[PDB]
RNA sequence: AUCCUUAUGCACGGGAAAUACGCAUAUCAGUGAGGAUUCGUCCGAGAUUGUGUUUUUGCUGGUUUAAUUAUAA
């Protein structure tokens, strides 16, 4: 249980307060890590980009192609990723490419009528 | 200094070597007005209970045995010697003179390491033991 | 570092074999300012710049917080994405997800202060909490620029025992750490000494690998000695490397590498006598001392003609222009050298010409005519080179032979073992632990667990016909997992039509598996899920790994016992279920019948083993076995027929019957010869 | 007292379900075995300790989870998880036990 | 010294698992699981046995 | 702030595996801790004796505390909450630095 | 779409970045443990004559090299 | 034959066993010769057998002779 | 005769620990050891000293090819 990077407050504290609470009522990512090295990133790169190449279709791997480089590294590489597999039915591209590529008015109104 | 006996003559020495089969003979060369002397032997003064079981310290005088100064080529103030089953024992401690010893060891554990690594060595019939510290930084 | 220091243009030389030659590189050559080690002083920023950037940095922050709920908007990321490391609190620190519970710690830059007196260890950084500050400092490219000062990965490799490894690249290539080394040996009970004994490993292993540069005539000038039965030279005292280049050769191991290559090179020309019209080939005698002796040598191998030979000027394997016109003599020699090279020649051409020529110019030396040929080779780089008197259809033999003869030969094969002991550098794939025969009682243990199993996925059917061929046709496939205790089946049936639209439908079967075990393991609550998910197939283990991201606590096996799980498709219920599906679905079963009620999972696992061990093999003459007795009954409920216990117990002795006889008559293997424990390892796998 | 004598003695064996369990605690369990293993070519995952000082975790993390940075659950002994001394486990139960009719006392008054 | 016989493992429906010393364990399933639930039977039979 | 020294040793030394479990049954049995606590603020006079070494910075050799861990886990908490009230009533001043 | 051979076939191990784009194979389950244990045994019966016998193994270079050695449409 | 029985013999519960089969069995018999040795006519629960592996004990320990010259 | 309480012995079944269990021609110790307190008092059997072993005690399991003999001459 010692091993440093797994420790988060948030759901400790959550986990805990509950359990005190619990029997009370009985008795009545981590900052500190290096970042990713771009040869391991590089290495998730090959095998998503198989599975990518593995289903045109499937949307679902666009997707995922998207969200784990975008918590990895997203910028540019993610909404261009996510951009280039959206081209036609699945509503899924759709929304997370809003969510993500958005950040101004206009464009975000560009991609709402696309996917209406 | 009196905890640990002297040998008075060589045929004690030889003796002492001799009727000893199962633990190391640990003998100091050297003199009682000696300033190296007298260390090496508080040293080994302190040592000798506990080691009692796989090694025995002895204690010789220059003065009063002079036969040996010749045959292992005593010199300094202080040579401390180990032997097993008859058999001069031999390690290289860097201070390149792989025989007997010379310098004042400082720590209690380090010397007794120096006699457990010389004993385990010498059960094999390993003429050169390897001790862990290599200190010819004194020689 | 903090100091200047130059790398000198000597250090940068490096050298690479491929199967067209030996390439050189120097990059002294080129005269400009000389390469540098790189020092801290590039790598931290300055207060001023540090502070001056937070002002302006909060600001911009503050500007953004304002910008977005003006909007009616959250922060999102990307704006802030261009400076994360920028200003003193560390904007990072904003986003983290422990902070709510942070602003209820306060006083901490005096208890990082008071630290000194409550323990004894010296806190280097007092005056930062990551958690609070972050982190203010990246040396990262301190690191990058150190590797490419010293001239990249390959120069600094040239100065190791890497090519000694034998390993072609090191890609795959793990260390095993020293410091955990010491650890695992402290849990035994040992002397003081024994303990300081065991801490002077870790600098062997530094001195092997560093040895090529550490020895050479330039670091430490001295004498040479010889280490007694080898041809390696010590300059140097060096008490380490001495021990561990004695422990590297052992039971005179130079010699069997020597007398290796050669019954190599004999065994290769002895079957070519006709092709180049040779007489004879005669392997001489040996001084047994002639290997590691480096001043003079005698010729190996002799060589005989038909009439004579054409003989060349005396050049090098790889070279191409060849004019046989200069002689025409008789009978030929080869000279084998095997060398340990160090960093200041690790070249093999010139000590294969230097010696060539001395040995040849010798009146020492004995040869048996004055044509001959040279082989060196370095044992350290892994080199080899060969200086001749050359013949039609021989650089081409040589060239072919000397390839397979680096990388196939025992000797150095067992070099290259004993080297990478001392270097403790391994290769893996899968850090997991495999199922193994000793390993397997452990899935009964209380850890939910799974089998996943992909063999029937996608599936071809070939039928005889009178006219044409091979009747072939689609059929529906399941993603087959089972687990052993509650003996309860998850089968995701694969239609055809999924298959219609794609090419390459290899790996879609595989990443399709991978999906339906995400959606299959996220079906069940976290009381449920299992812990220990386990696959057959090793191909499974990284598409798996990438959709199970999400549950870190799941962990991942393949298995070197072959399950028998891809039989259960002879089932009939089963079968039946799955060739009439028409569409992915999802159904459960229990496989054990009830079985659990009367007898305890394991046995009911055990018993299943048999079952389907058994279908693999003879399948529906298995499956008389189970259907002699109609009047034992299949219910709709189960799969299995429902009898007593001892009728199992001999029904499981006829199931055994079929395995243990079809093994040996597949195998040519007697039965009754075999061992308990190799019995249970032919029905386990 | 004498150091009782350097001399070797041949070493025994017994693997039992109770005496794995003992050792358990003094072995290094699979998780605490990857760190020790350094992958050549390239950094390690470190993560700054309390003082600061860099902790490398070798292998412990899959080549996808430092991509990803999700660390890992992966498989933990609960076998050499910290449990007192027969000293202080009475001395936490009986302060435990005392402070309850503390609480008691305050509870009613 | 040999007056009395050698004691053999004792096998419960837990530990039933991981005692290879015996034949039957995993090549025929179901005899050993009679194997070790009769000696479970057994064991207890002796306790009631003393008692009465 | 008890638990961080702890987490870059491999190995455990007796009494730093004691403290552990002390930390560990602290976060299992929190309601049982926090009486335990209070108790110890509103009962407890007398202590078991602390322990000194120094530290040597081959300057000043300075002196080092080490306490009974039950009566660590007391004055880890109590330190908490004084800095948190403290700092929460704004008692300190701007040049307390 | 490669073949080796009322039968039934399936895909053979493959890796997947490994294999990338590549023929890919379809083998008969039994068939595969087949002829693996076919070879897997001829050296283990070589393997218990060699250390039982104690005879050294001619090999080398060629010998270890051939031993490094070792369409349909639906 | 002898290094069988020799060891089996040297043995503390062997040596016990073979005294408490030569001391009688009753109740006012085991008690009256713990009476006349002063040791505990009786301890607080024992069944009389327990009492009579006290008789073997106490002459063994002691190394009193046999209740012949007890009496 | 049934049923129940306490203590002790043997024992089937289920856990936890082995920084833990012991030993003493040895010093004391309900004729008061060792503690606690809200300052009124309250609890009531070990404490010292030496020593043996303590990542361990005993026992086991796995892995590292029989003889006889047949042709038409």
């Amino acid at each position: 249980s010692l091993i440093p990077g797994n420790v988060d407050l948030n759901k400790l504290t959550e986990e805990r307060e509950k359990l005190l609470q619990s029997q009370i009522d009985e008795n009545l990512r981590v900052n500190s890590l290096s970042d990713a090295t771009l040869e391991d990133l590089q290495k998730m790169r090959t095998i998503l980009k198989s599975y990518r190449k593995a289903d045109p279709t499937n949307p679902q791997g666009w997707i995922a192609s998207a969200r784990l480089e975008e918590k990895a590294r997203k910028f540019s590489v993610a909404k261009k990723i996510i951009e280039n597999g959206c081209q036609p039915r699945s509503s899924d591209i759709w929304l997370e490419n809003i969510r993500l590529h958005e950040s101004d008015v206009h464009y975000c109104k560009t991609l709402v009528a696309t996917a209406i | 200094s009196v905890l640990l006996p002297q040998l008075r003559t060589g045929w004690h020495v030889d003796q002492a070597i001799v009727t000893e089969t199962k633990r190391l003979v640990v003998i100091r060369f050297g003199r009682k007005n000696d300033r190296q002397c007298m260390i090496m032997d508080e040293l080994l003064s302190s040592i000798a209970e506990r080691v009692r079981n796989f090694a025995v310290i002895y204690l010789c005088d220059i003065d009063e045995v002079s036969d040996f100064d010749e045959m292992y080529e005593l010199t300094d103030p202080m040579t401390v010697m180990f032997f097993y089953h008859n058999k001069h024992m031999m390690c290289d401690f860097g201070t390149g003179n792989n025989n007997k010893l010379n310098f004042i060891v400082d720590d209690k554990q380090e010397m007794i390491d120096i006699l457990e690594t010389i004993f385990r060595g010498a059960r094999k019939n390993k003429g050169l033991v390897v001790s862990p510290y290599d200190y010819n930084h004194k020689r | 570092s903090a100091s200047h220091i130059l790398i000198p243009a000597s250090d940068l030389s490096w050298s690479k074999q491929t199967d067209t030659g030996i390439t050189h590189f120097r990059a002294g050559m080129t005269h400009e300012d000389e390469k540098l080690i790189p020092t801290i002083f590039r790598y931290i920023t300055t207060w001023e710049n540090e502070f001056l950037d937070s002002q302006r940095v909060w600001a911009e922050y503050a500007t953004k917080r304002q910008e977005a709920i003006q909007q009616n908007r959250r922060l999102a990321f990307e704006e802030l994405e261009g400076s994360w490391d920028r200003g003193i609190p560390r904007i990072s620190t904003l986003f983290q997800r422990d902070r709510h519970t942070l602003a209820y710690d306060r006083g901490h830059r005096i208890r990082r202060e008071f630290k000194q007196y409550s323990l004894e260890r010296n806190s280097p950084f007092w005056w930062t909490n990551s958690h609070h500050d972050g982190k203010l400092w990246n040396l990262n490219a301190y690191r990058t620029d150190v590797i490419q000062a010293l001239g990249g990965i390959e120069t600094i490799l040239e100065h190791t025992l890497f090519k000694g490894t034998g390993f072609n690249s090191w890609e795959g290539l793990f260390w095993e750490k020293a410091s955990g080394f010491e650890d695992s040996m402290q849990f035994k009970k040992l002397t003081h000494a024994q303990r300081t004994g065991l801490s002077q490993i870790p600098n062997r292993r530094f001195t092997l690998w560093w040895s090529p540069t550490i020895n050479r005539a330039n670091v430490y000038v001295g004498f040479l000695v010889q280490l007694d039965l080898t041809g390696i030279f010590l300059h140097g005292k060096i008490p380490t490397l001495k021990i561990s280049l004695i422990q590297i050769f052992r039971a005179h191991l130079w010699q069997k590498i020597h007398e290796s290559i050669v019954f190599d090179i004999c065994q290769i020309l002895d079957g070519e006598l006709d092709v180049l019209q040779i007489e004879s080939v005669t392997k001489e005698t040996v001084h047994p001392r002639k290997s590691y002796k480096m001043n003079s040598s005698a010729a190996d191998i002799t060589m005989e003609s038909v009439h004579e030979w054409e003989v060349s000027k005396p050049s090098l394997l790889h070279e191409t222009n060849d004019s046989f016109k200069g002689l025409i003599t008789n009978k030929m020699w080869f000279d084998v050298q095997l060398r340990y090279g160090d960093y200041d020649s690790h070249d093999i051409s010139r000590y294969v010409r230097a010696k060539f020529l001395d040995y040849t110019t010798d009146n020492v030396s004995m040869y048996p005519s004055p044509t001959g040929v040279m082989i060196g080779i370095d044992l350290a780089y892994n080199m080899y080179d060969a200086y001749g008197n050359w013949f039609n259809g021989l650089k081409p033999l040589i060239q072919n032979s000397m390839r397979t003869i680096m990388k196939a030969n025992p000797a150095l094969y067992v070099l290259r073992e004993r080297i990478r002991k001392g270097l403790q550098i391994y290769q893996s794939s899968v850090q997991e632990p495999f199922l193994n025969s000793s390993n397997y009682a452990e899935l009964f243990n209380n850890d939910i667990k799974l089998f996943v199993d992909d063999t029937n996925v996608y599936r071809v059917t070939v039928h005889k016909t009178f006219e044409g061929n091979v009747a072939t046709k689609a059929i529906n496939g399941c993603i087959f997992t089972l687990n052993p205790k509650t003996g309860h089946l998850f089968l995701k049936i694969i239609h055809t039509s999924v298959w219609a639209g794609q090419k390459r439908l290899s790996q879609l079967a595989k990443w399709k598996t991978a999906e339906e075990v995400s959606a299959l393991v996220r079906s069940l609550p976290k009381e449920e899920q299992p812990k220990q998910i386990i696959v057959t197939r090793k191909a499974m283990l990284d598409p798996l790994e990438v959709h199970m991201l999400d549950f870190p606590n799941i962990a991942i096996r393949p298995t070197e016992l072959r399950l028998p799980f891809s039989a259960a498709m002879s089932i009939d219920k089963l079968s039946d279920v799955v060739m009439k599906a028409t569409e992915p679905q999802m159904v459960l079963f229990n496989i054990y019948d009830d079985w659990l009620d009367r007898i305890s999972s394991y046995t009911a696992f055990s018993r299943l083993t048999l079952l389907l061990r058994a279908l693999k093999t003879n399948e529906e003459s298995a499956k008389m076995i189970l259907l002699s007795d109609p009047t034992i009954t299949i219910k709709s409920y189960h799969l299995w027929p429902s009898f007593t216990d001892e009728q199992w117990i001999t029904i499981e002795s006829q199931m055994r019957d079929l395995i243990l006889t079809e093994y040996g008559r597949k195998y040519n293997v007697n039965i009754s010869a075999l061992t308990q424990t190799e019995i249970k390892d032919i029905i386990l796998g | 007292k004498a150091l009782p004598i350097p001399e070797d003695q041949p070493k025994k064996k017994r693997a039992g379900r109770k005496f794995r369990k003992y050792k358990e605690k003094f072995r290094l369990s699979h998780v605490r075995q990857l760190q020790n293993r350094m992958e050549f070519g390239k950094q390690e995952q470190t993560v700054l300790d309390s003082y600061g000082e860099e902790v490398g975790l070798g292998m412990s993390n899959t080549s996808l989870q430092q991509a990803v940075g999700a660390t890992s659950g992966s498989r933990r002994s609960a076998g050499n998880q910290a449990k007192l001394t027969k000293v202080m486990k009475h001395r936490i139960s009986e302060a435990n036990q005392q402070a309850d009719e503390f609480l008691i006392s305050l509870g009613h008054n | 010294l040999g007056l009395l016989p050698k004691p053999e493992p004792k096998v419960k429906l837990s530990n039933m698992m991981s005692v290879f010393e015996n034949d039957q364990n995993i090549t025929d399933p179901t005899a050993w699981e009679k194997v070790v639930k009769d000696q479970v039977d057994l064991r207890k039979r002796k306790h009631l046995e003393e008692n009465e | 702030d008890l638990k961080d020294v702890y987490a870059s040793k491999v190995r455990l030394n007796a009494s730093e595996r004691e403290e552990l479990a002390l930390i560990e049954e602290a976060y299992d049995n929190p309601h049982d801790t926090l009486n335990r606590i209070k108790k110890y603020l509103l009962t407890q006079r007398v202590f078991k004796p602390v322990d000194i070494t120094m530290m040597e910075n081959y300057q000043n050799i300075s002196p080092v505390y080490s306490v009974d861990p039950l009566e660590k886990i007391t004055d880890a908490y109590l330190d908490q909450y004084l800095w948190y009230e403290a700092d929460q009533r704004k008692l300190f001043p701007n040049w307390i630095k | 779409s490669y073949n080796i051979e009322d039968t039934i076939l399936t895909l053979k191990e493959s890796s997947i970045f490994d294999d990338t784009d590549s023929t890919e194979v379809l083998e008969n389950v039994k068939a595969a443990e087949e002829n693996a244990d076919r070879e897997k045994l001829r050296l283990r019966q070589m393997n218990k004559d060699r250390r039982q016998k104690k005879k050294i193994l001619n090999v080398s270079s060629l010998d270890i090299e051939e031993e490094e050695e070792g369409l349909i449409i639906g | 034959n002898e290094s069988t029985a020799d060891i089996l013999k040297q043995l503390p519960h062997e040596r016990l066993q073979a005294v408490l089969e030569k001391i009688p069995e009753e109740d006012l018999e085991v008690r009256r010769l713990l009476s006349i040795l002063k040791k505990p006519e009786v301890v607080e629960n024992e069944d009389v057998q327990q009492r009579r592996i006290r008789l073997a004990e106490i002459l063994m320990v002691d190394e009193i002779d046999l209740e012949n010259i007890n009496n």
